[PDB]
RNA sequence: UAAUGAACAAAUAACACUGAUUGUAAAGGUUAUUGAUAACGAAUAAAAGUUACGCUAGGGAAGGGUAAUAUAGCGAA
RNA sequence: AUAAUAAUAAUAUGGUAAUAGAACAUUUAAUGAUAAUAUAUAUUAGUUAUUAAUUAAUAUAUGUAUUAAUUAAAUAGAGAA
RNA sequence: AGGUAAAUAAUCUAAAGGGAAACAGCCCAGAUUAAGAUAUAAAGUUCCUAAUAAAUAAUAAGUGAAAUAAAUAUUAAAAU
RNA sequence: UCAUCUGAUUAAUUGUGGUUAGUAGUGAAAGACAAAUCUGGUUUGCAGAUAGCUGGUUUUCUAUGAAAUAUAUGUAAGUA
RNA sequence: AAGUAACUUAAGGAUAAGAAAUCAACAGAGAUAUUAUGAGUAUUGGUGAGAGAAAAUAAUAAAGGUCUAAUAAGUAUUAUGUGAAAAAAAUGUAAGAAAAUAGGAUAACAAAUUCUAAGACUAAAUACUAUUAAUAAGUAUAGUAAGUACCGUAAGGGAAAGUAUGAAAAUGAUUAUUUUAUAAGCAAUCAUGAAUAUAUUAUAUUAUAUUAAUGAUGUACCUUUUGUAUAAUGGGUCAGCAAGUAAUUAAUAUUAGUAAAACAAUAAGUUAUAAAUAAAUAGAAUAAUAUAUAUAUAUAAAAAAAUAUAUAUUU
RNA sequence: AAUUUAAUAUAACUAUUAAUAGAAGGUUACUAAUAAAUUAAUAAUUAAUUUUAAAACCUAAAGGUAAACCUU
């Protein structure tokens, strides 16, 4: 039997008929930029069409 | 070439060959299963080939000869103290011609072991097919010609193969 | 068989004329004509498993409760299917016996109010816990809310007592609650908590602890 | 309009979210922040040569085109 | 308010890689008459818009079909290693 | 350079059929199966090879006639 | 094989037995020999090692029908 | 990969395990051994390739609970080097207790629970092999010979081969019909004379079949390529054999059963029934359709972003 | 008084299920063999339960070897 793919599974969460993710390049250096600007990068997105399919296989029982 | 059990060699293997026992093993939902049993009860007997057999427990207006019984069964058969042939075949064989049924599929739906009945019709094995209520099919059902059942197996499976009701009330 | 429910499995290098012939669906050379690849692997660069980070934990102590609405107590009440004597209770067990919760019950079940502008039920109510708006409908309706402390084994004796007692004899006694959440959720009285609202011996115990 | 670097693993602070018998802890999480993978979408914390003794699987990722060069002629002088 | 066949007008019908429908030959399991005035195989000549079956003649074997048809399955189709 | 690198068509790739003598890529045209009466595309009509009769000038060098070779030199044509 | 040439009392040539070898022997040293050939022999097993490479992949009919570009890649014969 | 292959050693019809210094969580269970759910969840990893439980509920199983020990000391524990990918009892070196007024179990401490190491026996459900019976959408290339012939010094490798029939092809000789000694290329198609053969409606001025007069057209087939008649790959010919299958899973589509329920029906358990959040004790109309409501961010509360729920009958 | 079907043999293997149980080869030659007993069955055959006779040489370990040899 498949075996969800632990690395995803902790970088990717179950939401509605798709997934969430965090987003990235805000651990550091971080100085110097737009605070306003710098706010688009916290929080969350959702998965992508182009890797949805890729996602599924990944975590067949999510 | 590799060694000598390449499938293509004479003497080679086969590919993506089996291992056997091999699994056919298929499911199916038991209310499916219990619809199909009723559609093929039922088509026996829209066909007129399900005979029922029984008594003791039900009313009857008209009595049961002396020579027959109640039950789908042969007594008289272990009394083997006359000649070569004894009472059990000889009135098996007499039913099947007086009923005009002898190279035909019968089928015998039975509540316990009819050992008499089972001993009786052992030399028509080739044709005719003995079954407790646990142990019947659909294949059975519809490969005999003639099928007979016994009135307490049939209340048996119908009880079993039936469709579920709860309260269900309204206008 | 019934219309619909076979096909053609699709059979492969068995010909020109079949559509799928020498290559057999595979292409021309490659990984994947004579080989296998995986599907989720692109070619080396960061692959969507790593290029974000790992977000959250799993909580362990959760625990999930099968929820309920008010809708679905009204609509067997009004289908004939709720059946209860007069002055009794429908709590989980009964929930289970009728049909309102199916399935297996891990911890509890929670009173959501959904079917809360056509409550009109004055029954009494049991349960893990309940929503503002439930507890609010129910006791407008003329009815009665509390909210109960079970364990696994605790919601399982409440669930299938007849089972402990064919058993073992016994149906076990249900465990008081042990942790802080659980006795500071059920001395809330806006939650309806049992403890509070029947004012049992263990809040009494904790005073006495505190007030020496 | 350039002035930049993913995720893992560490570290600091705040938050009051979870605290694996309970209580506190430990540890994890959320928010903020730090260090550069310049082959700059970054294999590992960590790695150069030689074979004319060489081996396997493959691809070829004098003729043909050109006339810069060479040779030869022509015009003009 | 379907299905089959036929009729009229209009549009469309090249195809590697690839996708999607449909069908035939072989073998096996379930149901399954008929029979040497038949069945099976082979050759020659005809028929059906024909990878297949059929009709006639001839030859061999056999008192004879896992037969026609519907399903279920494949060691199910070879000028390319 | 029948080179190499990209930018618009088109075709080959994966396209049979007619013309380019022969011809992956050029000119025309896209084969479901036949039939063969009619109108044709590109290309052609002395014979090989399906199909033509004319007008007005020039060429005399087989120049040329389905792959135009340059500077230059000679000999010839009319405008005032 | 024939002819020719070299040592022919020695660091000589041979017979019969024996010991040393597969990370491992012997070697007047040539990567030489270890049962017709070794920069490390054979047999069996792991084992259907692995191969982004090469070659094969079998009947018919019908309808639609591409690409050889961008980005990324220890990536340019692969893959997304 | 894997404590697998291999080598070595030692038992028995079986071996091994086995009646808690076990689980668990304040309520409780009560020995081993396999199987299903739990569950690919907790846990774990150059947090990469990947690995991965236990409680608890069921199934198989036997009478399954017993005393044999003066009740266990260089032992528990500690430090250190190793040690089943998560989970741990053994293990080299060296220090080293206590007596049920005690000891083991959790990173640590307190409280509470639970069990008593350093002494032991134990059917059955299981593994392998050999007979007997039953069923084969298994085998006559998995149908009895032979580990023989033969190959190697050796370890070792390792054949063909039942009976009858047989107008199967490749291949050889001969005969018959027809064409062929002034004509040049994938050997074929079309056009068209002529000879021959058969024909129980050839009535014939007939039909069909075989055959290099003669004319036109025609650059073998696969593979691999931008592109091959290519002097690029493969093929002396024919017959037989030769290649997308199995389990264990996840997603999607169609039909069929049942349907706010479905599968099982011993208990469980898996989907669906509520969206959301990293998570927490939060969770969908104040007398109506987003302008209301739920969750997340922010809270006096709203507004703002994103999803989701409400217009006789619940999807 | 025949003749065909379907099972069955001392005379195949493979897979599963269910029972029962934990059983000589080679060489060639002074060739390697048997005998009986019991009760119940119209001098006795049921078979099946007990007794027995012989059986060379070799297959590491009475000693040795070049296996079927040799020496005690
Ligand atoms: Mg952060
Ligand atoms: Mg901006
Ligand atoms: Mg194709
Ligand atoms: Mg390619
Ligand atoms: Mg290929
Ligand atoms: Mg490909
Ligand atoms: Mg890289
Ligand atoms: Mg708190
Ligand atoms: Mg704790
Ligand atoms: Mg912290
Ligand atoms: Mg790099
Ligand atoms: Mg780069
Ligand atoms: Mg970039
Ligand atoms: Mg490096
Ligand atoms: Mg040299
Ligand atoms: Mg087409
Ligand atoms: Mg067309
Ligand atoms: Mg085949
Ligand atoms: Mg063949
Ligand atoms: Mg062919
Ligand atoms: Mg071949
Ligand atoms: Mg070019
Ligand atoms: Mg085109
Ligand atoms: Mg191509
Ligand atoms: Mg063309
Ligand atoms: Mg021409
Ligand atoms: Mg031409
Ligand atoms: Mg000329
Ligand atoms: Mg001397
Ligand atoms: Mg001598
Ligand atoms: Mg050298
Ligand atoms: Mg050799
Ligand atoms: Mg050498
Ligand atoms: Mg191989
Ligand atoms: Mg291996
Ligand atoms: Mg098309
Ligand atoms: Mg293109
Ligand atoms: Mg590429
Ligand atoms: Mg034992
Ligand atoms: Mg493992
Ligand atoms: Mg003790
Ligand atoms: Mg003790
Ligand atoms: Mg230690
Ligand atoms: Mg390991
Ligand atoms: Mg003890
Ligand atoms: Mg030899
Ligand atoms: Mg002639
Ligand atoms: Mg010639
Ligand atoms: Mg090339
Ligand atoms: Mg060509
Ligand atoms: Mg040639
Ligand atoms: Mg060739
Ligand atoms: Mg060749
Ligand atoms: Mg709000
Ligand atoms: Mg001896
Ligand atoms: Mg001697």
């Amino acid at each position: 039997l498949m075996k969800t793919h632990k690395g995803t599974a902790k970088r990717w969460r179950r939401t509605g008929n798709t997934f969430k993710r965090g987003i990235a390049g805000r651990k550091h250096g971080n100085i110097g930029w737009s605070h306003r600007s710098l706010k688009a990068l916290t929080g969350r997105k959702i998965a992508h069409p182009a890797y949805s399919k890729h996602l599924k296989r990944l975590l067949p029982y999510h | 070439v590799g060694d000598a059990n390449s499938p293509t060699r004479h003497n080679g293997g086969r590919a993506l060959a089996r291992t056997a026992p091999n699994d056919y093993t298929t499911e199916l939902p038991s209310k499916v299963y219990s619809m199909a049993f009723n559609n093929a009860l039922s088509h026996q007997y829209k066909s007129g080939k399900l005979f029922v057999i029984g008594g003791e427990k039900v009313d009857l207006i008209s009595p049961t000869p002396e020579l027959d019984l109640n039950r789908l069964d042969l007594v008289n058969t272990n009394t083997v103290e006359g000649k070569e042939i004894f009472e059990g075949e000889v009135i098996f064989r007499k039913f099947l011609e007086e009923f005009q049924l002898k190279g035909k599929r019968l089928l015998f739906i039975t509540d316990k072991t009819r050992e008499g009945l089972i001993k009786s019709s052992d030399p028509y094995k080739q044709k005719v097919d003995v079954i407790q209520k646990e142990l019947v099919e659909v294949n059975d059902i519809l490969r005999a010609q003639a099928v007979f059942i016994e009135l307490e197996a049939l209340e048996y499976l119908a009880m079993a193969h039936q469709k579920e009701i709860l309260h269900s009330v309204s206008n | 068989p019934s219309d619909g429910s076979t096909k053609s499995f699709k059979r492969l290098g068995r010909g020109p004329s079949s559509g799928l012939g020498k290559t057999s669906g595979r292409g021309q050379k490659g990984q994947k004509a004579r080989g296998k690849v995986k599907s989720w692997f692109e070619g080396g660069q960061t692959p969507i498993y790593k290029l974000f980070p790992k977000i959250g934990f799993t909580n362990v102590g959760a625990k999930p409760l099968k929820e309920l609405n008010l809708k679905r107590i009204q609509w067997f009440h009004d289908k004939n299917r709720l059946h209860l004597q007069p002055g009794e209770v429908l709590d989980m067990n009964k929930m289970r016996k009728l049909g309102l919760v199916t399935g297996p019950i891990k911890y509890g079940v929670k009173i959501l109010a959904s079917g809360k502008f056509h409550y009109n039920l004055p029954i009494a109510l049991e349960a893990s816990r309940a929503s503002a708006k439930a507890i609010a409908a129910i006791e407008k309706a003329g009815g009665k809310f509390t909210a109960r402390y079970y364990t696994p084994l605790g919601l399982r004796a409440h669930l299938n007592p007849q089972w402990f007692l064919e058993k073992r004899g016994r149906v076990p006694l249900q465990a008081r609650p042990t942790k802080r959440r659980d006795i500071d959720f059920y001395s809330k009285e806006e939650k309806r908590g049992y403890l509070v609202m029947e004012k049992d011996k263990l809040l009494q115990d904790i005073k006495e602890a505190q007030n020496k």
